[PDB]
């Protein structure tokens, strides 16, 4: 869960999440959790598609930038139609670019509020290291 | 006496001098040859020439037990020496007395 209703509705208001929520009303009257729930859901699941090589996967902290991308994913997700020159759809296309960077290696995760993410131990792997006769005998 | 002058008393023969120092005995090795570098080397060294022989003895104890070359040829020349037969002649043109003696 990087990404919440409240951050949702912080960042496209609440008239917008309604508007593209409410799918049973017209016009539309109130927001509906379960849509919204599985379309942060879903954007939750691209991100750690992208960032399963690098980080563990249960993260205990999102980091900021991570909600923004989850919060933009999850606006996109909730239109049932997106055309491509659609900006939302634009949006969503630059947030990708930004997941693919960083799976890349390109651009780091950043602070969640004070402390470092945590990466993989992909790298860390080597053999072991044979040296007897060097350890002042 | 002795050669060097010195008074000689025969009440400290009876016992060795280092009896008394029951400490010593008990003492081991330090081994300072094992991870040696030349600058703990020269170290153990200047501190040899200002009065510190512990360090260095033990250091060349090590070098001879742990240099197969070095003990070989330090003990070819040992027992050079140890196979050669020895007498005992008296002074230069000795009396009868200081024959005898001999």
């Amino acid at each position: 869960s990087y990404c919440t209703l409240a951050d949702l509705i912080e960042q496209y208001s609440e008239q917008k999440i309604r508007e593209v929520s409410d799918r049973v009303n017209k016009p539309a009257t109130t927001i509906d959790t379960v849509i919204v729930d599985r379309a942060i859901a879903d954007a939750d699941s691209e991100i750690d598609l992208h960032l399963h090589g690098r980080y563990q996967l249960p993260l205990a902290s999102v980091p900021t930038a991570l909600k923004r991308i989850a919060c933009g994913l999850a606006y996109a997700n909730l239109h049932i139609v997106l055309k491509e020159e659609n900006p939302v759809y634009k949006t969503a296309e630059h947030l990708r670019k930004l997941l693919s960077g960083i799976a890349n290696g390109k651009l780091s995760l950043a602070l969640d509020a004070d402390g470092k993410p945590a990466p993989v131990a992909n790298t860390v792997q080597i053999s072991e290291g044979r040296n007897d006769w060097g350890a002042d005998w | 006496v002795d050669v060097y002058g010195n008074p000689i008393r025969t009440q400290q023969l009876r016992e060795p001098q280092t009896s008394r120092l029951a400490g010593l005995a008990k003492e081991f090795a330090q081994h300072p040859a094992k991870g040696l570098t030349p600058a703990k080397l020269a170290r153990i060294l200047v501190e040899a020439e200002q009065g510190n022989l512990q360090a260095q003895a033990e250091l060349f104890m090590d070098m001879e037990e742990r240099d197969a070359h070095l003990f070989a040829e330090m003990s070819k020349r040992k027992r050079a020496i140890l196979g050669l037969d020895w007498a005992v002649e008296p002074p230069r043109n000795a009396s009868a007395a200081e024959k005898a003696d001999a």
